[PDB]
RNA sequence: AGGAUAGUGGCCUACCAUGGUUUCAACGGGUAACGGGGAAUAAGGGUUCGAUUCCGGAGAGGGAGCCUGAGAAACGGCUACCACAUCCAAGGAAGGCAGCAGGCGCGCAAAUUACCCAAUCCUAAUUCAGGGAGGUAGUGACAAUAAAUAACGAUACAGGGCCCAUUCGGGUCUUGUAAUUGGAAUGAGUACAAUGUAAAUACCUUAACGAGGAACAAUUGGAGGGCAAGUCUGGUGCCAGCAGCC
C-alpha cells in the first residue's frame, strides 16, 4: 500500500499470534525503567513470498516472518518480547557504514511537509540510510 | 407613534427591516459572509497541524519590554505561513527545525492578544507531545 | 438438607406447546447462587415428571443475594422435549451434540469457492492431471 | 540570538517538595473543611483568613 | 440500527460560580448530611427546581382545572409518601415552600444516623456502602435512597454482615485465627 | 388533432393562437443547503443547528443507455463513452466497500481484516437453509446514571453546659493539633463454583486471598481585581516570563 511497512524477522522464543499484546524493545532499551519500549499489539502475523504475504494466525519461534502493525513504533531494528526484563539483542553492525551523503531540498517550496516525512519513511525503509 | 410600522398587516416590512439591519451586527455578517473560510488561514477548524520554518522572537509593545518567542509556522493544509507563540519559560530549546507542531488559536476569536503584535495562534503539541508535558519534565520528545 | 425453599410462580399450562410454563423463585438465604442441574433433579419431584423432560434458564439473582429469580417450563413428554426445546440446549443436558463443521468464515469461504465451478469438476481433474507439465 | 529560553525554569534552584502525610482524598475531605470552617477551627483572627504570616 | 435508549443529566450548576454565600451554604450541608460532592448538592436544587418550576405552571391554570388536581392530589401523592409532606398537609400549596433541607433528611444516609444507629452520619454512609443495611429482604448501599416512611421502620442491618448474625467480617476473623498456636495449642 | 405512456398532461408532434411569471420580489446568483420528526440555549419573546438510530427523497467513481422482471432506468445487473486503474506469456482479460472488516489518502477530527444466527426479523421450493440485515464481544473519558479513595476508638494535648460546694478547678457536655498508639468494616482487585451466553467476556451471587501511611499514595487548574483563596518564604530584576480584560 502507501508507504507503510511489514516489520521482518525471526523469532527465537515463545509464538506470535494475530491480535497479540508485545512490548518492543529497541535498540537503547535496557529492562530497568523509560527507554525505547512501546507495548501496543500487533494486528496480523504473516510470512512473506514474492510480495505476496499469507496472513497465519500462530507462528512459533525459529522461522522468519512479517508483522504488520508496527512500524510506527520501529525504526530501523528492535527487538520485542513478552517478559518485564527481557534484555535486547546485540545492536548487530554491518561493514558499510553511512559516509556518503547529499543535500536534499524540495524543488517547489511547499512540498516540504512531504519531504519531512518522506525522509523518516525512508530512514525506515533501508537498515543503514541516515 | 414610535418610529416603525405597527399595523397588523405589517409583518412583511417588519422582517425584512430586521434582516438589513441584521449586516450591522459584526458576527452576524462574519457568519454569513464566510469569512470563515476565505479569509483566516483555518478553514474555521478549531487547530491546525503545522511545520515549524524558522524559531524567531519577535518585538514587545508599549509600555511593556520582552522578547516574545515564536515561530513562523507553514501550515499543513494549506502551505499558508503563519507566526504562532511558543508558551513558556524556556519552551524553544524544545523546538528544533522542521518539527511538526499543532497549532491552536488564542482565545480572542481570532485578531491577536495581549503583549504581541500580529499573532493570534500558540504552540499546544510539537512533535506530537503537549508543551505542558515537555515544559515540565513529564514527558520527552520522541527519538530524532 | 438446607433451607433452600424454592418458589414457583406465575405457573400456566400450554398445550400448544405441550408443557406447563412458570416463573421460578429459589428464596436460599445462607446460600449463593444455586445451580440448574441441581434444580431438577429432585424438581421433577415436584410436578411428578420424569427427570430429562424439564428445561430452565434466565437466572440472574438478586443484589444482596440470599435469593435468584429466573425461567422454567416442564414438558407433557421427554420426547416432544427433544422436539420443542432449541437444539442448543439438549446440548447442555448433553441429550444432542451439535456439529464439528469448521468455522463460519470458512463455511462461507468454501460456499463461494464453489461457485466457481457450474458442474461437478469430475472432468476437472481430468484436466489439470494430465498438463503439469506437458 | 535566541540565548535566554531556560532563562528562570532554569536558574531557580530547583527544590524537592515535603514527603509530608496524606490528606484525605475523598468525602473524608469535605469533613475536615467543615470542621476547619465552623467548628473548631482555631484559625479566626479579628474577622478572618486562610493563610499564615 | 437501533432504537435511542434515552438518558437524561441529574444536577444543575450555579451561574455564578464564586458567590460567597452560597460557597458555605453548601458546605454546611455536606457536613451536616456526610456528603462528598457538590453535585450531590447540585443534584438536588436542580431536581427540586425542576420539581419547582413544574408546579409554577400548575396554576396558572385557573382552578377546578381537571390536569391541575389529577396531577395534583397525585404528586402530593408522592411527596409524604416519600416523607418530605406531612399527612397533616394533604392540601397542595405549602410545596413550593420545601427547600432543599428535606430531601437530605431522607437520604437513607442520614435516616440511618437518626434511628441510633450510626451516632455520626460520615459514620452512616461508609457503613451503608458495605453490604450492611437492609430495608425488606433487600440490601441497599447508595446513600440515597429515599425513604417512603411505608418502609421507614422496615430499615434494619443485613442478616448477612456481622449485626445481624451469621458472619463474623473478614477482618476479625483472621486476626482470631492466629490465636491457634497461642491459646495452649 | 394525433402519437407515445400503465395512465392524465406540451409529455411529444403537426397546425394555430400570443400568451405565462414578476416590486405581494419573478428571473438570476450563493449556500461551507438532502427535507422533516427533532437537537441546544431558553422569564417571556426568541437565537443557533438538524450528515447521523424514525419517515420521505436522491446516488452507487461521472454521464447516458438497456436487459429480465409485477416491480430496477438496478449498479455486490449488462452495454458504450469520460476519469482512474488490476493482471498478462503482450496475444488478451478484468474492473467499482458512500455494505461489514481492514488499509491508503486527507486531515484538528472517528474502532476489530474477531464470534454468531441463540434473539429481532427478512427471504426462499421453505418448520430445517441463508442473512457483516441484525445480534455478541473488542476498541471507546463523545454524551449520560449511580459514587471508593476511609470509619471508630484509647492514651498523651487542647477548650467550654453542672444535685451537696470557700475551689489548684473537686466533679462537667462536646470538641482539634502531632510517625505515640488499638481492634473492628470493607471492595478495587485476585479467584474454586455456579450463574450469565449460541460459546464465551464483564454484571449480579459467591469458598478461600485481599489496609495502616514509605499506602490500595486523586486530579485539574488557581491564590491583585472581575473571582472563591497569600500583604508567606526563596529566585530573577521591563530579563525570563505571566496576563481572556485591567
Ligand atoms: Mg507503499
Ligand atoms: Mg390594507
Ligand atoms: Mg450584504
Ligand atoms: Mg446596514
Ligand atoms: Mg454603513
Ligand atoms: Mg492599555
Ligand atoms: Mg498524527
Ligand atoms: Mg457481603
Ligand atoms: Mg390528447
Ligand atoms: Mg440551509
Ligand atoms: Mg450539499
Ligand atoms: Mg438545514
Ligand atoms: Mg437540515
Ligand atoms: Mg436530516
Ligand atoms: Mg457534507
Ligand atoms: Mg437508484
Ligand atoms: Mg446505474
Ligand atoms: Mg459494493
Ligand atoms: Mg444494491
Ligand atoms: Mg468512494
Ligand atoms: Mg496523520
Ligand atoms: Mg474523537
Ligand atoms: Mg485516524
Ligand atoms: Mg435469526
Ligand atoms: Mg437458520
Ligand atoms: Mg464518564
Ligand atoms: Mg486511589
Ligand atoms: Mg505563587
Ligand atoms: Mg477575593
Ligand atoms: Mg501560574
Amino acid at each position: 500500500d502507501k508507504g507503510r511497512f511489514y516489520a521482518f524477522g525471526r523469532v527465537f522464543a515463545g509464538t506470535v499470534k494475530s491480535g497479540q499484546k508485545v512490548r518492543i524493545q529497541g535498540p537503547n532499551y535496557v529492562p530497568g525503567k523509560k527507554d525505547d519500549l512501546f507495548i501496543k499489539a500487533i494486528q496480523r502475523v504473516v510470512l512473506m513470498m514474492g510480495r505476496f504475504v499469507e496472513p497465519i494466525d500462530d507462528c512459533p519461534a525459529g522461522n522468519i516472518i512479517g508483522l504488520v502493525g508496527i512500524d510506527q513504533f520501529l525504526l530501523k531494528t528492535g527487538t520485542l518480547t513478552t517478559s518485564e526484563t527481557a534484555h535486547n539483542m546485540k545492536v548487530m553492525k554491518f561493514s558499510v557504514s553511512p559516509v556518503v551523503q547529499v543535500a536534499v531540498e524540495v524543488k517547489n517550496a511547499n512540498d516540504l511537509p512531504k519531504l519531512v516525512e518522506g525522509l523518516k519513511r525512508l530512514s525506515k525503509s533501508d537498515p543503514c540510510v541516515l | 407613534g414610535k418610529g416603525k410600522p405597527r399595523g397588523l398587516n405589517s409583518a412583511r416590512k417588519l422582517r425584512v427591516h430586521r434582516r438589513n439591519n441584521r449586516w450591522a451586527e459584526n458576527n452576524y455578517k462574519k457568519r454569513l459572509l464566510g469569512t470563515a473560510f476565505k479569509s483566516s488561514p483555518f478553514g474555521g477548524s478549531s487547530h491546525a497541524k503545522g511545520i515549524v520554518l524558522e524559531k524567531l522572537g519577535i518585538e514587545s509593545k508599549q509600555p511593556n519590554s520582552a522578547i516574545r518567542k515564536c515561530v513562523r509556522v507553514q501550515l499543513i493544509k494549506n502551505g499558508k505561513k503563519v507566526t504562532a507563540f511558543v508558551p513558556n519559560d524556556g519552551c524553544l530549546n524544545f523546538v528544533d527545525e522542521n518539527d511538526e507542531v499543532l497549532l491552536a488559536g488564542f482565545g480572542r476569536k481570532g485578531k491577536a492578544k495581549g503583549d504581541i503584535p500580529g499573532v493570534r495562534f500558540k504552540v499546544v503539541k510539537v512533535s506530537g507531545v503537549s508543551l505542558l508535558a515537555l515544559w515540565k519534565e513529564k514527558k520527552e520528545k520522541p527519538r530524532s | 438438607s438446607d433451607a433452600v425453599t424454592i418458589r414457583t410462580r406465575k405457573v400456566i399450562s400450554n398445550p400448544l406447546l405441550a408443557r406447563k410454563q412458570f416463573v421460578v423463585d429459589v428464596l436460599h438465604p445462607n446460600r449463593a447462587n444455586v445451580s440448574k442441574d441441581e434444580l431438577r433433579e429432585k424438581l421433577a419431584e415436584v410436578y411428578k415428571a420424569e427427570k430429562d423432560a424439564v428445561s430452565v434458564f434466565g437466572f440472574r439473582t438478586q443484589f444482596g443475594g440470599g435469593k435468584s429469580v429466573g425461567f422454567g417450563l416442564v414438558y407433557n413428554s421427554v420426547a416432544e422435549a427433544k422436539k420443542f426445546e432449541p437444539t442448543y440446549r439438549l446440548v447442555r443436558y448433553g441429550l444432542a451434540e451439535k456439529v464439528e463443521k469448521a468455522s463460519r468464515q470458512q463455511r462461507k469461504q468454501k460456499k463461494n469457492r464453489d461457485k466457481k465451478i457450474f458442474g461437478t469438476g469430475k472432468r476437472l481433474a481430468k484436466k489439470v492431471a494430465r498438463r503439469n507439465a506437458d | 540570538s535566541l540565548a535566554r529560553a531556560g532563562k528562570v525554569k532554569s536558574q531557580t534552584p530547583k527544590v524537592e517538595k515535603t514527603e509530608k502525610p496524606k490528606k484525605p482524598k475523598g468525602r473524608a475531605y469535605k469533613r475536615l473543611l467543615y470542621t476547619r470552617r465552623f467548628v473548631n477551627v482555631t484559625l479566626v483572627n479579628g474577622k478572618r483568613r486562610m493563610n499564615p504570616g | 440500527p437501533r432504537a435511542p435508549r434515552t438518558y437524561s443529566k441529574t444536577y444543575s450548576t450555579p451561574k455564578r460560580p464564586y458567590e460567597s454565600s452560597r460557597l458555605d451554604a453548601e458546605l454546611k450541608l455536606a457536613g451536616e448530611f456526610g456528603l462528598k460532592n457538590k453535585k450531590e448538592i447540585y443534584r438536588i436544587s436542580f431536581q427540586l427546581s425542576k420539581i419547582r418550576r413544574a408546579a409554577r405552571d400548575l396554576l396558572t391554570r385557573d382552578e377546578k382545572d381537571p390536569k391541575r388536581l389529577f396531577e395534583g392530589n397525585a404528586l402530593i401523592r408522592r411527596l409524604v409518601r416519600v416523607g418530605v409532606l406531612s399527612e397533616d398537609k394533604k392540601k397542595l400549596d405549602y410545596v413550593l415552600a420545601l427547600k432543599v433541607e428535606d430531601f437530605l433528611e431522607r437520604r437513607l444516609q442520614t435516616q440511618v444516623y437518626k434511628l441510633g444507629l450510626a451516632k455520626s452520619v460520615h459514620h452512616a454512609r461508609v457503613l451503608i456502602t458495605q453490604r450492611h443495611i437492609a430495608v425488606g429482604k433487600q440490601i441497599v448501599n447508595i446513600p440515597s435512597f429515599m425513604v417512603r416512611l411505608d418502609s421507614e421502620k422496615h430499615i434494619d442491618f443485613a442478616p448477612t454482615s456481622p449485626f445481624g448474625g451469621a458472619r463474623p467480617g473478614r477482618v476479625a476473623r483472621r486476626n482470631a485465627a492466629r490465636k491457634a498456636e497461642a491459646s495452649g495449642e
